């Protein structure tokens, strides 16, 4: 019967910066015992199972470095990270063990960084795929920041606006960059009716697009 | 070592029951409660219920009463959770965790989670394709290769490079759904002087079909 409210939903600071986030419970989490409010903080990185950082409001878990600091009492709790590192990218959850359990909504930590431009690559379909009536052209836009980027496909110079499927990576825990994949999918027979294929990346870092192309005949 | 071992990704049909395990090792099974946690892809952690194998008492999040049933087999040091009459809304990752019963009330060791995908649909293995350059080049100090993983169901698949021994340079993209089939790709970047002279292979695993593909990336 206890509900949990984390804020903010999302959060962005540069490496070296201090950050804090808030967790409130609909009822007090302190039964007695000097301290021991029943409140714990977990860190969940992309594609990983959660990790316990702090329990009893303020007690750091074994092997957790001291730059993570929990504080507060009753129905108001805080997690602080001093000297943020790119490795800290995660969703941060508070959980309440007073009665049963309730996880707060979570706070996403996004790192702020220095703009950088994408390294673009283009790949023509494989012999195998053109072997099953399928032709996927794949364009990688790697290690860029910020996360805004627009991709434009061209077939013999004509912009193509369907069969296009885009996917962004998690922000990288080592250099705080993003990468993206764009896949243009056609039938083999449709692929074989054109020669030049092009992906054009428009990113804040240059007002002139980065162009990569190949020719079927190439 | 303290360790919680869960079953692999599963596809189940709507309306069926699915029972999943969490095999404990490295600690006193009857001294710690086991908690179960649900996570829809890209959404938050949601507590389902807990059990204390010593007594077998169960406590539940109201929302999961009439849906989840928690059991523990002391003889095998295994806890189980069971979802009944499943729907697409039960598609999620489900974790077990050892919620310490040493007075520090927290879960300090977690399972790797079991992905459950409730659909009627046929579980399809994916085709892996090599992504090698077209016979053109630039920024030659480094070279980028990839794997295309297309036409599988359900999630997830695992992509590694040279059995994890190629670690640096790797981006694996979130899967996206096309007409009831998933598709993702992985990129890897190496010294222009190491390829093709030394081998580069992506290793794709699709647990739901028990498929393991190794695609060597060969030039042209």
């Amino acid at each position: 019967d206890i509900v949990m409210s984390q804020s903010p939903s999302s959060l962005a600071v540069s490496a070296g910066e201090k950050v804090t986030m808030s967790c409130k419970s609909s009822q007090s989490l302190l039964n007695s015992r000097t301290r021991k409010n029943y409140l714990a903080w977990y860190q969940q990185k992309p594609g990983q199972s959660p990790k316990l950082l702090i329990y009893w409001a303020s007690t750091r878990e074994s092997g957790v470095p001291d730059r993570f600091t929990g504080s507060g009492s009753g129905t108001d709790f805080t997690l602080t990270i001093s000297s943020v590192q790119a490795e800290d990218l995660a969703v941060y959850y508070c959980k309440q063990s007073f009665y049963l359990r309730t996880f707060g909504g979570g706070t996403k930590l996004d790192i702020k960084r220095a703009d950088a431009a994408p390294t673009v690559s283009i790949f023509p379909p494989s012999s195998e795929q053109l072997t099953s009536g399928g032709a996927s052209v794949v364009c990688f836009l790697n290690n860029f920041y910020p996360k805004d980027i627009n991709v434009r496909w061209k077939i013999d110079g004509s912009e193509r606006q369907n069969g296009v499927l885009n996917s962004w990576t998690d922000q990288d825990s080592k250099d705080s960059t993003y990468s993206m994949s764009s896949t243009l999918t056609l039938t083999k027979d449709e692929y074989e009716r054109h020669n030049s294929y092009t992906c054009e990346a428009t990113h804040k870092t240059s007002t002139s697009p980065i162009v990569k192309s190949f020719n079927r005949n190439e | 070592q303290v360790q919680l071992q869960q079953s692999g990704p599963e596809l189940v049909k709507p309306g069926t029951s699915v029972k999943m395990p969490c095999k404990a090792s490295g600690y006193i099974f009857t001294d710690y409660v086991i908690s179960w946690v649900k996570q829809r892809t890209g959404q938050g952690l949601e507590w389902i219920g807990e059990i204390f194998p010593r007594s077998g008492s169960t406590y539940y999040n109201e929302k999961f009463k009439g849906k989840a049933t928690l059991t523990a087999d002391k003889s095998s040091n295994t806890a189980y959770m069971q979802l009944s009459s499943v729907t697409s809304e039960d598609s999620a990752v489900y974790f077990c965790a050892r919620d310490y019963y040493g007075t520090s009330f927290a879960m300090d060791y977690w399972g790797q989670g079991t992905s459950v995908t409730v659909s009627s649909a046929k579980t399809t293995p994916p085709s892996v394709y090599p992504l090698a350059p077209g016979s053109a080049a630039q920024t030659n100090s480094m070279v980028t290769l990839g794997c295309l993983v297309k036409g599988y169901f359900p999630e997830p698949v695992t992509v590694t490079w040279n059995s994890g021994s190629l670690s640096s340079g790797v981006h694996t993209f979130p899967a996206v759904l096309q007409s009831d089939l998933y598709t993702l790709s992985s990129s890897v970047t190496v010294p222009s002087s190491t390829w093709p002279s030394e081998t580069v292979t992506c290793n794709v695993a699709h647990p739901a079909s028990s498929t393991k593909v190794d695609k060597k990336i060969v030039p042209r």
